[PDB]
């Protein structure tokens, strides 16, 4: 799995 | 121990991530939900979805609040959209509290929700600097220190192949052996940390400090992967075949683009090195290593007689991501409470009679401050 893009 | 009923509350399949079970609304609805430390915001599936079993249904629960906000999080890979609210929040083998806690409903999603891997919603323990919309929705750990008595610490033991456990409110001395050593919290986002060497076998990377942690490196539970920026892969993957070199892999192997398989219980761990990550200590110029094994980082593929793995470290565009394969080898605590992440070795790490995971410490390393991005 590949969790935050972006913040 | 006292925190007992908390031992062994996590589940997942490998390469899925891990989940605790959630109970939300009233009457009560129980979710399976990934535990995020690289995100912040709660988020269930509220919509049925060829990949999910169950939702959370809002006009079932009477204590729902409607916030009239929608909410849209990307992630590095996935993304959804759904709608803000309020609901009680228990989580059934976790602290004995409840809890109202700011919730995402998941109406639609890409890329996000995995066939078969049993959970249905995500929980980002990050802090509010990255929740969305903006740092103003309260992340549920939040909530949860600023509502009950529960210490703003927990704990996390990722057992790789799945299970763990996620201690919450302390400590559970049952989950590691040996010494717990703490590395600060650089700043309240992302967990982040700070890289200052990086050795394979025992053998320095030599790169700058500063490539390690450019432009951020993170403690992530949401990503498998151990991920480095690109100039930092690239040398490790050079270092790793050469110490492995008395066996060949084809290329696609080290991008991950190709799994290699040996018969059921064959495979050669001892050709493949060790990896230690040096993290910056509490005391100034002191350091601490971790290293895991090609246990941690080679990783099983779902799923005969025959075993076969993914390299499972990979490249990346947005800094260091420590993701299971670094977790899987440590009993790993989020002091919150003291601005600080405590390694020790996990008392269910895999490994073999001839090597274990280590953290170790302390050693001498100088300047360690100049190696975080600005």
């Amino acid at each position: 799995v590949q969790f935050l893009a972006x913040x | 121990g006292s925190f007992v009923e908390m031992v062994d509350n996590l589940r997942g399949k490998s390469g899925q991530g891990y989940y605790v079970e959630m109970t939300v609304g009233s009457p009560p609805q129980t979710l399976n939900i990934l535990v995020d430390t690289g995100s912040s915001n709660f988020a269930v599936g509220a919509a049925p979805h060829p990949f999910l079993h169950r939702y959370y249904q809002r006009q079932l629960s009477s204590t729902y609040r409607d916030l009239r906000k929608g909410v849209y999080v990307p992630y590095t890979q996935g993304a959804w959209a759904g709608e803000l609210g309020t609901d009680l929040v228990s989580i059934p083998h976790g602290p004995n509290v409840t809890v109202r806690a700011n919730i995402a409903a998941i109406t639609e999603s890409d890329k996000f929700f995995i066939n078969g891997s049993n959970w249905e919603g995500i929980l980002g323990l990050a802090y509010a600097e990255i929740a969305r919309p903006d740092d103003s929705l309260e992340p549920f750990f939040d909530s949860l220190v600023k509502q009950t008595h529960v210490p703003n610490l927990f704990s996390l033991q990722l057992c790789g192949a799945v299970g763990g456990s996620m201690i919450i409110g302390g400590i559970d001395h049952s989950l590691y052996t040996g010494s717990l050593w703490y590395t600060p919290i650089r700043r309240e986002w992302y967990y982040e940390v700070i890289i200052v060497r990086v050795e394979i076998n025992g053998q320095d990377l030599k790169m700058d400090c500063k490539e390690y942690n450019y432009d951020k490196s993170i403690v992530d539970s949401g990503t498998t992967n151990l991920r480095l920026p690109k100039k930092v892969f690239e040398a490790a993957v050079k270092s790793i075949k050469a110490a492995s070199s008395t066996e060949k892999f084809p290329d696609g192997f080290w991008l991950g683009e190709q799994l290699v398989c040996w018969q059921a219980g064959t495979t050669p761990w001892n050709i493949f090195p060790v990896i230690s990550l040096y993290l910056m200590g509490e005391v100034t110029n002191q350091s601490f290593r971790i290293t895991i094994l090609p246990q941690q980082y080679l990783r099983p593929v779902e799923d005969s007689q025959d075993d076969c793995y993914k390299f499972a470290i990979s490249q990346s565009s947005t800094g260091t991501v420590m993701g299971a394969v670094i977790m899987e080898g440590f009993y790993v605590v989020f002091d919150r409470a003291r601005k600080r992440i405590g390694f020790a070795v996990s008392a269910c790490h895999v490994h073999d009679e001839f090597r274990t995971a280590a953290v170790e410490g302390p050693f001498v390393t100088l300047d360690m401050e100049d190696c975080g991005y600005n």
